[PDB]
């Protein structure tokens, strides 16, 4: 009925797309004199104010769990934290012989724990050498065949990088932002498990502030739900796929190191020093974290009550503590002021539930040559640092597992997992898309054009 | 005031009328020195193909244009009474999206390439 | 071996070495050829 094709531009459609995000920092602390490991004089200034627009009658389709700004996050962090340990000094010349015996004095019991090595160094002077002593950890230390010999346990896999003096560890916030013609849906459901449909669809302009926190088996300082305690899995049935779960309030955590530290300098080379321990004044205590026994033991309630729903009404939830290898894995690790702690969570995870100001402190372990993101082949040497530390922190979350059912009924239990860092940061990216904008469209009109 | 894309689940009576603001919101302005770089690159490509294709048409630098080709090839099926007032942008991107390879090679043959001919033969005299 | 024809090609050539121990040193051998050695002024 006299009907011809009609062009129009700027249309209002949406297709899936992947692409490169950039950042966008807060100035309240940009113009601090003050360097970090993730960087901040290459990310632009953050707008005054988000621009956030409701979207009605659109319902959209998210998936938590095949998301490719977790796989960007993660490289480009990754690449950040490969970028930070360059320009300064590499602790090649360390490889030599050492003469450890045990530190004794005061001891609590910490009986092994701490040594004392004396080894051979060189100097400014290319043909002088000079001895010199300092303190290590017996994690870092390794017997080869009263005054016995060791070596560093990183002198056999490869020569690695001092953690650079001037740097901080602290994370900070980092928004992502998506470039002209790709925009960010966000979805604003409350009870949304991260897969599925959600009815409140928002464009919203970037994200909102995301710490780069590192973690195993605890979700510290995140972000917290808004009605109750809500579990996401890929696959419930499935016992290979790990457990999120939020909380709905957050408990209190502690941790400190009793010990006052004394760093000393020695130079190794032209401009180049070496920070290690010289003494220790006072007394020799363990690290430790505590928890409160009552708001754990309630919040531990909250998710066995909002865990029964999906497996069963009658069977018995059982905690337990982790199964087995490295100890990374199987501590929960996490970084106190510089300084990286192993606690054990074997008193956390101890329970059995039927359907029918107390602390609890947690032994802790630190150790100063580490090897993260699950590479081998580079350390990070992290150097003594002076005084006593203290961290008061949050635990917004946890990282479950299940074992492999018997009798497919009548127990299930749950023990802390970890290792993979892609975990930590799809508990906060899950309520955003990545959309592309395709403008032109044809649609019948009744328009002739004038010939 | 809507917004960027605010119109979304709006009709298309009410829709066609903020095509202003998703026009002008397709252009504006080592990790984070080469990432802008190449995304800003693309950025400026994608939007300078839409605007060779929208003008290797008849039309230019027009917002709404509407052309002499039949509905023949893009079976809608449907009448205009319930598309302009029971139905979305997005809704209909679902529909004819098998015939807009087919209906963008019409408008460049059947129209303003023949066209255009007519006259330039016809300034002649 | 043999070498029957092939005449003196390959070299065995004992030296010293260092280890991953920067203070300790090593003592090995490998089989040069003789297109990669040149002398400098049994064992020589
Ligand atoms: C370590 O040994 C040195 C002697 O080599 C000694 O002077 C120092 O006090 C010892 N440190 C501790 C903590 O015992
Ligand atoms: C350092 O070298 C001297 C020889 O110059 C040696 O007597 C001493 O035992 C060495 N110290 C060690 C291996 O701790
Ligand atoms: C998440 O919720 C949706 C309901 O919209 C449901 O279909 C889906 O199975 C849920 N996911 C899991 C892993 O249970
Ligand atoms: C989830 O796990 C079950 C049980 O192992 C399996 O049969 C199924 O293929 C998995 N994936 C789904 C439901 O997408
Ligand atoms: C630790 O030792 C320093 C001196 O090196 C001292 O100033 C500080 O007060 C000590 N800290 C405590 C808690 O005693
Ligand atoms: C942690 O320390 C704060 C004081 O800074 C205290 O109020 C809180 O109770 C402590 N937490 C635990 C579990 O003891
Ligand atoms: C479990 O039983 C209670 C009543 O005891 C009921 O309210 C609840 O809906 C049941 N949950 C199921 C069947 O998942
Ligand atoms: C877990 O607890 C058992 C005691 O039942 C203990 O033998 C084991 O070493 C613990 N594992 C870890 C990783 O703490
Ligand atoms: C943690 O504690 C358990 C028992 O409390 C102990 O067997 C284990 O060796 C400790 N350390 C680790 C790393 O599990
Ligand atoms: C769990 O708690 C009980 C009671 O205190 C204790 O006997 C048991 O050893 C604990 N389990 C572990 C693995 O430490
Ligand atoms: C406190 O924790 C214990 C586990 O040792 C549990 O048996 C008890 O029911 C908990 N209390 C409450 C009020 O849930
Ligand atoms: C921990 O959570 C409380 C809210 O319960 C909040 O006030 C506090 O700032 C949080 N601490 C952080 C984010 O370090
Ligand atoms: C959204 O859907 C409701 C329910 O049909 C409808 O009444 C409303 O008009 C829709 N919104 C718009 C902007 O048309
Ligand atoms: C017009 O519609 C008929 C119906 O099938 C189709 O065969 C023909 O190809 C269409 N014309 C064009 C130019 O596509
Ligand atoms: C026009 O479309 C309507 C649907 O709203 C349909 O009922 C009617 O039959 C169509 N008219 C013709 C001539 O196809
Ligand atoms: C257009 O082609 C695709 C791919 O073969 C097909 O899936 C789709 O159904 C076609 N469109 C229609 C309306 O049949
Ligand atoms: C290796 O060094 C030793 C002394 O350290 C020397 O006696 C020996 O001749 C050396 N071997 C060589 C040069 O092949």
């Amino acid at each position: 009925e006299n009907l011809w094709v009609t062009v129009y531009y700027g249309v209002p459609v949406w297709k899936d797309a992947e692409t490169t995000l950039f950042c966008a920092s807060d100035a309240k602390a940009y113009e601090t004199e003050k360097h970090n490991v993730w960087a901040t004089h290459a990310c632009v200034p953050t707008d005054p104010n988000p621009q956030e627009i409701h979207l009605e009658n659109v319902t959209e389709e998210f998936n938590m769990w095949k998301n490719n700004m977790v796989e960007q996050m993660h490289t480009d962090i990754i690449s950040l934290w490969d970028q930070s340990l360059k320009p300064c000094v590499k602790l090649t010349p360390l490889c030599v012989t050492l003469q450890c015996t045990n530190v004794t004095n005061n001891i609590t019991d910490m009986r092994g724990e701490l040594k004392n090595c004396s080894f051979n160094m060189t100097t400014e002077l290319r043909d002088k050498k000079q001895k010199v002593y300092s303190l290590f950890y017996r994690l870092d230390v390794v017997q080869i065949n009263s005054n016995k010999e060791y070596r560093l346990i990183n002198c056999n896999t490869s020569a690695c990088t001092q953690a650079c003096p001037k740097v901080s560890f602290e994370p900070i916030p980092i928004h992502y932002c998506a470039p002209a013609g790709f925009a960010i849906l966000k979805c604003k459901d409350k009870k949304f498990n991260g897969t599925g449909p959600c009815p409140s669809v928002s464009t919203v302009q970037c994200t909102h502030g995301i710490k780069p926190v590192v973690s195993t088996q605890l979700l510290l300082n995140g972000s917290l739900a808004e009605e109750e305690v809500m579990i996401r899995s890929e696959n419930i049935t499935n016992n290979a796929k790990n457990i999120l779960v939020q909380f709905n309030t957050p408990v209190q955590i502690n941790c400190t190191r009793p010990n006052n530290n004394t760093r000393k300098s020695i130079r190794i080379g032209p401009g180049q020093a070496f920070y290690a321990t010289g003494d220790i004044i006072g007394d020799i205590r363990q690290a430790h974290c505590n928890v409160s026994k009552a708001t754990w033991n309630e919040t531990l309630g909250k998710v066995v009550k909002q865990l029964r729903k999906h497996f069963g009404n009658n069977t018995i939830i059982r905690f337990a503590n982790s199964s087995g290898g490295d100890l990374e894995v199987t501590t929960h690790s996490f970084n106190c002021g510089g300084e990286f702690f192993y606690c054990n969570t074997s008193g956390l995870f101890n329970s059995t539930w039927i359907s029918n100001n107390d602390s609890i402190t947690l032994p802790c372990r630190i150790k100063q040559i580490i090897n993260m993101w699950q590479r081998i082949g580079q350390c990070m040497y992290a150097p003594p640092i002076q005084g006593v530390i203290r961290c008061v922190s949050n635990i917004t979350g946890l990282i479950l597992t299940r074992d492999g059912g018997s009798t497919n009924s009548t127990t299930e239990t749950f023990r802390p997992g970890g290792g993979d860092m892609r975990d930590n940061w799809r508990s906060e990216l899950y309520k955003y898309k990545v959309v592309k904008i395709e403008p032109l469209g044809v649609a019948p009109t009744r328009c002739k054009r004038r010939v | 005031f809507l917004g960027f894309l605010g119109a979304a689940g709006s009709t298309m009576g009410a829709a066609s009328m903020t095509l202003t603001v998703q026009a002008r919101n397709l252009l504006s302005g080592t990790v984070w020195g080469i990432k802008q770089l190449q995304a800003r690159v693309l950025a400026v490509e994608r939007y300078l193909r839409d605007q060779q294709l929208l003008g290797i048409w008849g039309c230019s630098g027009k917002l709404i244009c509407c052309t002499n080709v039949p509905w023949n090839s893009s079976w809608s099926n449907r009448n205009l009474s319930e598309i302009w007032d029971n139905m979305t942008w997005l809704q209909w991107d679902k529909e004819i999206s098998n015939y807009t390879q087919i209906i963008y090679g019409l408008l460049e043959e059947s129209q303003n390439q023949q066209e255009k001919n007519e006259q330039d033969l016809l300034a002649l005299d | 071996n043999i070498t029957d024809d092939m005449r003196g090609e390959l070299k065995n050539c004992s030296f010293n070495m260092t280890t991953e121990l920067r203070d300790k040193k090593q003592k090995v051998y490998s089989l040069f050829y003789r297109l990669d050695v040149v002398q400098i002024n049994s064992n020589k």
